[PDB]
């Protein structure tokens, strides 16, 4: 067998993105422009624009819906006490800074300015959205102070207070460790975890090809809108382009084919537009529902799902804001240091065999332990921490041992 | 009115356009709601965290997030 | 166009999980992997239902039998039956017959 | 209460797929076919391919 | 219709993914997530596309 | 919430009274010693 002897705690990014930018196109200021005889001539076409303006509206909706959803979880708005005792981690990092303006953070801030990349044209109009960025930023303070304050408790019912080291002793339980190594290995654990953090900052400055999937995103729907809009200088097979042209160096009964030349392409035009825009409107929707998931899942309790949420063993999670979508900063315990032993299934004594509780039997060469199965923490082999079945001539792998007894000494002594 | 400034209203139903009570927002130009100081959960959306409800007459208000709560944080409690 | 990842490396991905986890258990897919001997992951793996080590370690032979006959019936299923791939056939069958 | 006393093991089958055939069309030589006249009239038609 | 299905199929692989992680790697409590039954392991192999 | 006695029942001892921070001293009742005392 092989055992760790130590470990380290790893600070993880994971980025997710839950919106889109809300566009609205006029159908009929688009394809004709101010021109009356291009309407009259589109009204006998029945309703393609009503359509084509539902579609946009749904998606529009959509989007502060994805929003809503991810983000607006939290019941009340829960603060951190002035005073900052958290047995030695350190959050200045990633709470609320005040002095500076906005109640952003620092690695928000970085997020904000990394990501930097229309005008006003004939039917197009951007829409604000529901929510600022303050009040997505006052979303993500209020769930750090919920999760720094009460663990996990504030997402099944009121907030209960806890001492930060007794809930990462929690925390620790809750992976197969014991609380003796967390309150043991305070410092250490609080020195990688203000490692990891600060490494995480540096990773992001330098480097800015991380937020790849947002830029995506802004540019893909940057070139759909940009393409649209010059497909307005084809004639597609008419004399031209520009309608007052046609109706200016053509009377109307040989002008009415030009026009129909023209509206039938700017038709097709918008409609490819419109069904492009509902397909990656689904996909963000996708994304935006595993990034909800994330969050109700791995920052407002502990994931048990292997990979769901970092690499290695789930410790917690802390959610940040980013321009069109989310940051998961994920802390995970990684064992380290490996040491090799010799083992078996269970110890003959007395004619009886012996099965551990609650870990491994092992040996250095010469004498039998037992340990946990992520540490390494010998014990003696006592009748407190295995228990007996049966005969030992069954079981493959027996080997010879004694067990001790711990009332033997003191009813010896005392009788 | 969206994305317009409320001076070139009436220009270009003639009562729902007068000066009586004009909002400037960022969602575009509001006719016909009162502006309050106050703050309640959102009734209808009308954007840039600005919504609107009606309480005798229609007011418009800013969003408010929730209800205000500080932890009892102690290192031994 | 031919896909980057040619059939050889998908079979060489597969053969190095399953060697894995027959190894090391789930220990390799936290950080480095770990041996263990595979009865004693068994064991592991029966406690994590709800069933006592003593369990599997006195009826390691017949478990053992159980596993290698139904790994046995899986193949013969797999050869007898006219068609079980399915869904596989059927999104192939999509994409010919549009292109058609 | 109905408590078991015996047990068996169990092997099951299930089919994922993962990908499918990458293919690759390009309207000119589908649409026109090494015609000069045709690829010229089709440039009147904007940006679709 | 050839970007329809695609969706289609990127939904399939995602699952496939998460399956290979959450089954493969690790024990799942997941009820019929992973077989009928108490799950115990699994084992992957590999289809001409899939 | 439902208090109980400290005994070597419900606890685990591992370790010295130095290395863990907020330490309280108390007493952990043992359930042997009155039997001992009451029968030798
Ligand atoms: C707990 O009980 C021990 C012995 O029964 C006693 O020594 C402790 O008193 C003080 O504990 C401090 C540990 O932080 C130690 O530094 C100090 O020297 C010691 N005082 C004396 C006179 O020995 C008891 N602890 C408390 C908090 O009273
Ligand atoms: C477990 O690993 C840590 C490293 O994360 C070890 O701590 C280091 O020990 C060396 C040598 O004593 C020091 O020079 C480093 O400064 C320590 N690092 C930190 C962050 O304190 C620790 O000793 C290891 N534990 C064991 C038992 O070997
Ligand atoms: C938490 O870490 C921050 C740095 O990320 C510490 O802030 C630094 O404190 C030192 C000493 O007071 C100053 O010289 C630096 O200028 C500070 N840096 C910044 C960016 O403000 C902070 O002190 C740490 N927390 C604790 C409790 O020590
Ligand atoms: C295996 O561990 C045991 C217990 O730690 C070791 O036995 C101790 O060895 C030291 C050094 O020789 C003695 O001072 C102790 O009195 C021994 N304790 C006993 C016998 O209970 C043993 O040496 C180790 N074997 C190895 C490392 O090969
Ligand atoms: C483990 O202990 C058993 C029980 O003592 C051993 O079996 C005995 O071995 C002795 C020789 O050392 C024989 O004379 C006896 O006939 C054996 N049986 C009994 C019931 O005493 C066994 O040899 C020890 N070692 C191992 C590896 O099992
Ligand atoms: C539990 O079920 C197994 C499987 O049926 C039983 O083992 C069978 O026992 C019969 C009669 O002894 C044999 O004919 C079969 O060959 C055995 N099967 C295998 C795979 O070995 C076992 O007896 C059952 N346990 C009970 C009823 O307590
Ligand atoms: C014990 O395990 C180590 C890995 O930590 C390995 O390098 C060593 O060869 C092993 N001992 C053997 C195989 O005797
Ligand atoms: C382990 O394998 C060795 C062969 O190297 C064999 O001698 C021994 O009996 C085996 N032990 C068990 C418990 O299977
Ligand atoms: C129009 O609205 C903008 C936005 O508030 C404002 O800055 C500007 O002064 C207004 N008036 C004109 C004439 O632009
Ligand atoms: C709201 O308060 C501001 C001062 O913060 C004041 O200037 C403004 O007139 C107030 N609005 C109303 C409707 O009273
Ligand atoms: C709690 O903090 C106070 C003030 O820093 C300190 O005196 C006390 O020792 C701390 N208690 C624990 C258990 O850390």
């Amino acid at each position: 067998i092989a055992i760790p002897t130590n470990f380290t705690i790893s600070v993880t990014t994971e980025i997710l993105p839950v919106s889109m930018t809300k566009t609205s196109v006029d159908c009929t200021m688009y394809i004709c422009g101010d021109s009356t005889e291009c309407s009259n001539l589109l009204l006998q076409y029945g309703s393609f624009c009503t359509q084509l303006n539902r579609a946009l509206t749904g998606i529009a909706v959509e989007q502060d819906k994805n929003t809503q959803e991810v983000f607006a979880q939290v019941k009340q708005i829960y603060k951190t006490p002035p005073i900052k005792d958290f047995g030695g981690f350190n959050f200045s990092q990633i709470l609320p800074d005040p002095s500076k303006p906005s109640k952003r953070s620092f690695i928000e801030d970085l997020l904000f300015n990394k990501v930097t990349l229309a005008q006003k044209f004939n039917g197009l109009t951007v829409l604000p959205p529901l929510l600022t960025d303050e009040m997505i930023a006052q979303y993500t303070s209020a769930l750090l102070a919920g999760t720094i304050t009460s663990g996990w408790t504030f997402g099944a019912g009121a907030a209960l207070q806890i001492p930060f080291a007794m809930q990462m002793a929690y925390r620790f339980n809750g992976i197969g460790v014991t609380q003796n190594v967390l309150y043991e290995n305070q410092k250490l654990i609080a020195n990688q975890f203000n490692s990891a953090i600060g490494k995480i900052q540096d990773s992001l400055s330098s480097t800015a090809s991380a937020l790849g999937k947002l830029q995506d995103v802004v540019n893909q729907n940057a070139q759909a809108l940009n393409t649209l809009v010059k497909q307005l200088s084809s004639n597609f097979g008419a004399i031209s382009s520009v309608l007052n042209d046609i109706l200016s160096r053509l009377d109307p009964p040989e002008a009415e084919v030009q026009i129909d030349r023209l509206i039938t392409g700017r038709l097709q035009s918008l409609q490819t537009y419109v069904t492009q825009q509902l397909i990656r409107a689904a996909e963000i929707r996708a994304s935006a529902n595993l990034a909800a998931t994330k969050m109700s899942e791995c920052v407002l309790g502990q994931s048990k799902r292997v990979d769901f949420c970092g690499k290695g063993y789930h410790l917690m999670s802390f959610p940040q804001s980013a321009p069109h979508g989310v940051v998961f900063l994920h802390v995970t315990y990684v064992p380290a240091q490996e040491k090799n032993f010799t083992t078996a299934p269970a110890i003959c004594h007395d004619g009886k065999a012996h099965f551990p509780r609650e870990g491994v039997f092992v040996s250095n060469g010469t004498h039998w332990f037992v340990t946990q199965r992520n540490f390494y923490e010998p014990q003696i082999i006592t009748t407190d921490n295995t228990f007996v079945s049966g005969n030992c001539d069954v079981v493959i792998g027996i080997v010879n041992n004694t067990v001790y007894d711990p009332l033997q000494p003191e009813l010896d002594s005392f009788k | 009115y969206q994305d317009v400034n409320c001076t070139e209203v009436p220009v270009a139903w003639r009562v729902y356009s007068t000066g009586s009570n004009v909002f400037q927002t960022r969602a575009g130009c509001l006719i016909g709601a009162e502006h309050v100081n106050n703050s309640y959960e959102c009734d209808i959306p009308i954007g840039a965290g600005i919504c609107a409800s009606y309480q005798q007459s229609i007011i418009a208000y800013t969003m408010s997030l929730g209800a205000e709560n500080s932890v009892a944080y102690s290192n031994n409690s």
